């Protein structure tokens, strides 16, 4: 799975997220990449922000939604991904599921060009491109 | 203002970028840089996550899921399509020449090749053999 | 509070709440409730909105989508499913016997069938009629 | 489409969704009904919402979510019904489009028992069964 977002010298937003799903998944089984405010959403007033993680845990939390619309609440990007893994991460706990079996992350930019990434484990990785070149970055995690 | 700018998931986004950068920092268009940078992704056969190459589901088929949004609410998705080596193409087109949002299996498949999109075999050897050793340490 | 509460879409709405109110005012669970009542509209092929009787897409195939959601974020869901008249159970039952949330096309039918769910013609020769009338014009 | 949310005598959330979709669409078309955060949303911390309608411009806003959002934010069930067919009149505009071939409704529930509805043209109903015993109310009115 590979999530992209980006804002262009027009100060305009747009995503993209493709994948070929969970391996060996149920046929017919559908994930979070291609559902709007789950693996993705973009909101040209507000910002965008892509996920990552397991498809079904980002499809019943809608958090790439959740994200975007707490930028739209006041909150950078790196808040608005940081409270969103906070709120799942409870969310989580009430289904009495371990914080270890389960993964969901976000990456975020809004109208200035800030960006955001956090996550409910380590171990993920992302890359953003800017004036300043294309590297690989480290998100921040709940689980520590 | 930090603009353009690219952000991707996973480390072959770092590729995925460049091919994204080369439309934005001509003053490209960001739904053409986002799309053109997933799709190097989909091209990709050693990419087993997504498009080509990609591991298909228990029975063996490569189904792919895709959606992609504007600046202008603008939104396309596909879902368990096969035999379309760049979904994220096709949910374009779904966005752009259709009165809806998203398509899913044949249907979507459908309009696909109705748009011009090829059919091709997305089930790379490796991927088909990888899934017949699953079979049998899974025992499906 | 005002518990226990249903709330459904459109003037059918009303009856199929009846349904629903049979689980709720009885103690029973708002899940099983709001199952109980969208199957009434589900079964019901004057409502040609809603599973059997509905109307087809432009080839004349009948396909349904459904999702559910319970107290505790656990979600089932199915698109684009033919032959099965109550798609919100086999959304449910996404839910509850398998490891995914959400099913399309064959995959759905598939997975419904081998939970016991009968295959049928939801296509009534009224909406049959219908579409070829609309095919005409488009 | 009959989109159904309800809180039991435990002041338990649930909602369901069920629809033919859009008659005479594109064969395998999905709308907003089976789309959690778009046709359906129930969190029991807050309340559930589910829509009807064009399930494009439902799907579009993420609607459900966004009217369970704005519940959780203060608004009443209705005003987050109210705020969200708003957003969608304007993506409407916006994306160049005209509101009279656009319907939208929503039905929204809280904790409290209190509900709400809302939608863009005249028309829609929506139906509710309390203690008090069933009726029929048109959305807008009351609150």
């Amino acid at each position: 799975t590979i999530g992209m977002i980006a804002l262009d010298a027009q100060g305009n937003l747009s995503g993209a997220c493709t994948t070929s799903g969970m391996a060996y998944k149920m046929h017919g089984r559908v994930g979070d990449s291609p559902i709007i405010g789950a693996g993705l959403f973009v909101d040209n007033e507000i910002g965008a922000a892509t996920a990552t993680g397991h498809g079904e845990e980002v499809i019943r939390t809608v958090g790439t939604h959740l994200v975007v619309e707490l930028m739209n609440q006041g909150r950078t990007p790196q808040q608005a991904c940081k409270e969103a893994v906070e709120r799942i991460v409870k969310i989580v706990n009430r289904r009495g599921k371990n914080l270890k079996d389960i993964q969901v992350g976000f990456i975020a930019l809004n109208k200035k060009g800030e960006y955001g990434a956090y996550c409910i484990q380590d171990g993920f990785n992302f890359a953003v491109h800017d004036q300043k070149g294309n590297r690989l970055e480290t998100p921040g995690f709940a689980l520590k | 203002t930090n603009k353009p700018i690219v952000l991707s998931t996973w480390n072959f986004g770092l590729h995925a970028n460049v091919e994204a950068w080369k439309v934005l920092s001509k003053g490209g268009k960001a739904l053409d840089a986002v799309e053109k940078g997933v799709r190097l992704v989909e091209d990709d056969p050693t990419e087993r996550s997504v498009g080509y190459g990609g591991r298909p589901d228990r029975d063996g088929r490569v189904t792919l899921d895709a959606c992609i949004m504007d600046e202008n609410y603008n939104i396309g998705s596909v879902a368990c399509m096969e035999h379309i080596k760049n979904p994220i193409s096709v949910a374009r087109a779904v966005m752009e020449k259709t009165p809806h949002v998203m398509l899913v299996g044949d249907g979507a498949l459908e309009f696909a090749l109705s748009q011009g999109f090829k059919k091709e075999n997305l089930l790379t050897a490796e991927s088909e053999k990888e899934w017949k050793e699953w079979l049998k340490t899974s025992q499906y």
